[PDB]
RNA sequence: GGCCGCAAGGUUAAAACUCAAAUGAAUUGACGGGGGCCCGCACAAGCGGUGGAGCAUGUGGUUUAAUUCGAUGCAACGCGAAGAACCUUACCUGGUCUUGACAUCCACGGAAGUUUUCAGAGAUGAGAAUGUGCCUUCGGGAACCGUGAGACAGGUGCUGCAUGGCUGUCGUCAGCUCGUGUUGUGAAAUGUUGGGUUAAGUCCCGCAACGAGCGCAACCCUUAUCCUUUGUUGCCAGCGGUCCGGCCGGGAACUCAAAGGAGACUGCCAGUGAUAAACUGGAGGAAGGUGGGGAUGACGUCAAGUCAUCAUGGCCCUUACGACCAGGGCUACACACGUGCUACAAUGGCGCAUACAAAGAGAAGCGACCUCGCGAGAGCAAGCGGACCUCAUAAAGUGCGUCGUAGUCCGGAUUGGAGUCUGCAACUCGACUCCAUGAAGUCGGAAUCGCUAGUAAUCGUGGAUCAGAAUGCCACGGUGAAUACGU
C-alpha cells in the first residue's frame, strides 16, 4: 500500500484509545432506561462532538508486511500469500500440509 | 496461491495441539517444592492448580 | 466399457412376502431416496388388487407382466452413411426390466386420485390386455417385423 | 509445470522447524512479528560472516537465539565484544531477556544458501555464469555430495531476452519423501535487473 | 521472315524487359476426407438438469460530473473481492498545505490531563493547571511538542514484448534425454525397435550394443479388524442403597479416548503358457491382487496471467500525477449472455405429537434459569480459556385429522402502514419481525451439462472474512437408486 495509508491506520489507533472511557459512559447514558430524558437529548448531541476517527468501527484490518487490505487471517496477523511464504519456510510452529 | 485470478488452486493446513492431564493425591511440602523447582522444555505448556 | 467385467449386486428381497422381483419393483418406483413411501404405494395397490382378481398378490403380478414382456426390439446401425433398424433379441433380465419400467411410466400419466388407484387401475387393465403398456409391446413388435430383411 | 517446495513438504518426516514454542491466539501475532524483525536486524548486520541459519526459541519469558554460521571469528569479535552489542539490541527488540548462541558450520561447500549467496556475489561484480555455477558444482561434487542441480535465470550477460539454464550432476530425488534434500534461493541485483539462483543439494536416505 | 500442308497446324528460331534465386537426392518433425494395434463418462445402456417464468450475482452495451483499475475461445464472466452506508477508495464536484501526512541530518525554545468561541470539516483564536525523569563537575536533552533552510522525502503514474517470485493448461498423459562404443562424406541413426504381458519405457526373452539420469511404483496422511498400557471431565455387566436419574458407595470388564505394536506378500492350492514373465479360478481371513480416498505435476508449449500484494532496469510529475477534509459515485437502465435459488403441486400443503447424528467455534467473547412482549427482542444475572459451561431443538421420517384437481387451503414478485438491532450516522444504499395486498408460472423451440456405489438425487448442521450484512466458497453426517449386451 502507499505510506500515508498505514498514517491514518497508527492515527485512528492512537485517538481510539484515547477517548475510551467518555463513549462508554455517554453510551450507558443513552442506553440505560428510567433516564432523566432530558440528559439523554443532551448526551445524544455531545456525542456527535468527539472526533470521528474515534470510534473502533472506523479501522481496518492490514498484514503487517506489506499493508494489503484483502484477504486477512486473524491466527497470523498477515494475508495469503506472506502465511504461504513462511509457512514453506519453516517460520510457524506446528504448521504443515493436512491430508485427509 | 497465485497472486491474481485463478479461483481453484488452494492450499489446505492443518496445526494440531495435544494434550495430558495428571493428577497427584497426597502432596507433600517437600513434593511441591521439588515440583515448583523444575524446569522443562521449551515446547511445553504446563498449568498447575491446587 | 472397453477392458472390464462387471459382478452383480446383491438385492435384499422384500419383508412381507419374500421376491426379489418386489423389490426391484419398488426400487424402480421410489424417487429421491424414499423408500418407506413406495414400500406403502406398493402395498396398498396389491391389497387392493388382490381382491379384484380372488387370487394371491404374487400370482396377479405375474400374470400382468407376461403380457408386457417383450421378446425382440429394433437398434440403430450407421456405416454407410444411412440408419438402418436392426432386429435384436431380448433376454430375460432385460425383459423384466423392460416391463417394470413401461408399467410405471404408463401408470404415471393416468388421471385418478392417488399414486395406489393409478397403479391398481393399471396393473388391472394389463391383466385384461388393455392400456398403454400393451400398446407399447404391440408398437415395438411391429417394428420389429416390418424389418426383418435387415437381421 | 510447477513444483512444490522441499523443504515443506519434507517438515515433520526428516526436517526440522526454525522455530519451536508454544502460544496461544492472543499472543500468537505478536510472537511471529517479533521474531521477523529481530531476524531482519541481524541478517542486516552480520551481512559478511557467512551466516545460514537463525534458530530461534521462546521459554518462559525470554527469548534464546542460535546463529549458525561458518566464521564465528568475526561475529564473536575481541572477547565478545560484539556479541555483547548484539545481546543488547536484540533484547531492546524482544522486548524481554536474551540469550545468544553461535555454531559452526564445518564445510561450507554443502550448505545450500551460502552456495547461492557466493554465485550472486560473483555475479555482481561482473563474473561468467558458466564458469560460477561450473565451479560451484565441481566443488560440491568433490567435497563428497551425492548430487546436486543449480539454477539460473533472467537477462543473462546484459541480453534483451531473458533466458534459464541449469546444471546437474549426481542423483536428485524429488518424488521421494526419505530422501535428505537441502534447498535455498537468493537474488542478484544488477545494472540491468534481477537474476535469480537455486540450488539443491543431496546427501541420502534417512 | 523462309519452307511444307485443303485446313487444323508442323519445322527452323530471337530481342526489349524483370528477379536473386529456380533446381536434384536424402534427413528430423507435423499433417492426411492413408493403414494397423490400444485406451478415457468418448459413444452406447440409464437417472437428474440448463435453454421458457420471478428473484440473487458477474459480464457487454448505453447513460452520467464520476459511473476507479484488472481478468476475454477450451484455460474470462458467484473471477483478484474470505464480505463498497462513512472508513475501505484508488473515481467526481468544492474548500485548503508547500522540506511536506510517513524517515536521516543542523539550531532556536519547550512536553499530557479539561474547556470557550468561528468553520460542513480540515483549521484558526482566548484561557486555566502542571514543571518529568537525570554524572548537572552546570556542557546531559537521550524520551517528545513546536519553527527555519536544503540535501531530500512521495507516486494504486507507463511499459508483464526489459525482469525476479508466484500461478493456469496440454496432463497424472507415459513419456524425455545423456556417456562410451559402432554405422554414414554429412544432417543424423542405434540403444528407446521386435515376440509375449501390465495401470505403467511394468516385467521377461531376443538383438552392435553396453551402462546411467529425470519421470512410473514404494517410504507420507486418513479409513476398516485385532492386543498392551492409563481411566477424568469420559464408560456401567456383575454387587448394594433408593426421592427412578450413573443419582450415591463402587468396578477396570464393554463403548470410547491417544502413544507402542501385529496384519496382505500373488504368501498357499489346481489349470494354461517359451522348461519364462504372467493370466483365469479356489482355501482361509475384517479386508485379495493398485482393498477405498488424499497429497505428490518430468524435458517443454501458449512473447499465456500478474509492474494494483511485494521487489526491481529505463522513462515521466515535483506550490503537483505528492498532502488533509464534508458531500456524491462504484447499487444507473430501451436491451444481449454466463452461473445459481424458489416453483409450476396429492410420492403433496396445513394442525397436532414422537424416535435416531457428525464435525466445529468462544474474553472488547459464547449468554443458561427467571420475568415482560403476538413477534423480532428487552431487564436481572449463574457457568466457561472448556471430553465439564454456552452456541444447540437436527430435518427428511412415523402416528392421527383436514384439503379432493381448482390458477386452489399450490406459488410468495411487488406495494401500503407499524416496529426491533448494530453503529457518531441506515434518504440515495442494511438485515429481521407483525397486519394487509396476492404478480408471472399448468414441466419449457433449435441447442446443450453432470454422474459408474455409500456415486447420482433429496434433508438438515458448522466455520473464515466480519460492529452489522450469503441463495457464494470451504467442511459434516441421515435416507439411498437405475444401467454397462459392446467398440
Amino acid at each position: 500500500a502507499k505510506q500515508s495509508m498505514k498514517a491514518r491506520e497508527v492515527k485512528r489507533v492512537a485517538l481510539a484509545d484515547k477517548y475510551f472511557a467518555k463513549r462508554a459512559e455517554l453510551k450507558a447514558i443513552i442506553s440505560d432506561v428510567n433516564a432523566s430524558d432530558e440528559d439523554r437529548w443532551n448526551a445524544v448531541l455531545k456525542l456527535q462532538t468527539l472526533p470521528r476517527d474515534s470510534s473502533p468501527s472506523r479501522q481496518r484490518n492490514r498484514c503487517r508486511q506489506t499493508g494489503r487490505p484483502h484477504g486477512f487471517l486473524r491466527k497470523f496477523g498477515l494475508s495469503r500469500i506472506k502465511v504461504r511464504e513462511a509457512a514453506m519456510r519453516g517460520e510457524i510452529p506446528g504448521l504443515k500440509k493436512a491430508s485427509w | 496461491i497465485s497472486p491474481h485470478v485463478n479461483k481453484d488452486a488452494r492450499d489446505q493446513y492443518e496445526i494440531r495441539t495435544h494434550l495430558r492431564l495428571v493428577d497427584i493425591v497426597e502432596p507433600t511440602e517437600k513434593t511441591v517444592d521439588a515440583l515448583m523447582r523444575l524446569d522443562l522444555a521449551a515446547g511445553v505448556d504446563v498449568q498447575i492448580s491446587l | 466399457p472397453r477392458r472390464r467385467v462387471i459382478g452383480q449386486r446383491k438385492i435384499l428381497p422384500d419383508p412381507k412376502f419374500g421376491s426379489e422381483l418386489l423389490a426391484k419393483f419398488v426400487n424402480i418406483l421410489m424417487v429421491d431416496g424414499k423408500k418407506s413411501t413406495a414400500e406403502s404405494i406398493v402395498y396398498s395397490a396389491l391389497e387392493t388388487l388382490a381382491q379384484r382378481s380372488g387370487k394371491s398378490e404374487l400370482e396377479a403380478f405375474e400374470v400382468a407382466l407376461e403380457n408386457v414382456r417383450p421378446t425382440v426390439e429394433v437398434k440403430s446401425r450407421r456405416v454407410g452413411g444411412s440408419t438402418y433398424q436392426v432386429p435384436v433379441e431380448v433376454r430375460p433380465v432385460r425383459r423384466n426390466a423392460l416391463a417394470m419400467r413401461w408399467i410405471v411410466e404408463a401408470a404415471r400419466k393416468r388421471g385418478d386420485k392417488s399414486m395406489a388407484l393409478r397403479l391398481a387401475n393399471e396393473l388391472s387393465d394389463a391383466a385384461e390386455n388393455k392400456g398403454t403398456a400393451v400398446k407399447k409391446r404391440e408398437d415395438v413388435h411391429r417394428m420389429a417385423e416390418a424389418n426383418k430383411a435387415f437381421a | 509445470g510447477q513444483k512444490v517446495h522441499p523443504n515443506g513438504i519434507r517438515l515433520g518426516i526428516v526436517k526440522p522447524w526454525n522455530s519451536t514454542w508454544f502460544a496461544n491466539t492472543k499472543e500468537f501475532a505478536d510472537n511471529l512479528d517479533s521474531d521477523f524483525k529481530v531476524r531482519q536486524y541481524l541478517t542486516k548486520e552480520l551481512a559478511k560472516a557467512s551466516v545460514s541459519r537463525i534458530v530461534i526459541e521462546r521459554p518462559a519469558k525470554s527469548i534464546r537465539v542460535t546463529i549458525h554460521t561458518a566464521r564465528p571469528g568475526i561475529v564473536i569479535g575481541k572477547k565478545g565484544e560484539d556479541v555483547e552489542k548484539l545481546r543488547k539490541v536484540v533484547a531492546d527488540i524482544a522486548g524481554v531477556p536474551a540469550q545468544i548462541n553461535i555454531a559452526e558450520v564445518r564445510k561450507p561447500e554443502l550448505d545450500a544458501k551460502l552456495v547461492a549467496d557466493s554465485i550472486t556475489s560473483q555475479l555482481e561484480r561482473r563474473v561468467m555464469f558458466r564458469r560460477a555455477m561450473k565451479r560451484a558444482v565441481q566443488n560440491a561434487m568433490r567435497l563428497g555430495a551425492k548430487g546436486i542441480k543449480v539454477e539460473v535465470s533472467g537477462r543473462l550477460g546484459g541480453a534483451e531476452i531473458a533466458r534459464t539454464e541449469w546444471y546437474r550432476e549426481g542423483r536428485v530425488p524429488l518424488h521421494t519423501l526419505r530422501a535428505d534434500i537441502d534447498y535455498n534461493t537468493s537474488e542478484a541485483h544488477t545494472t540491468y535487473g534481477v537474476i535469480g539462483v537455486k540450488v539443491w543439494i543431496f546427501k541420502g536416505e534417512i
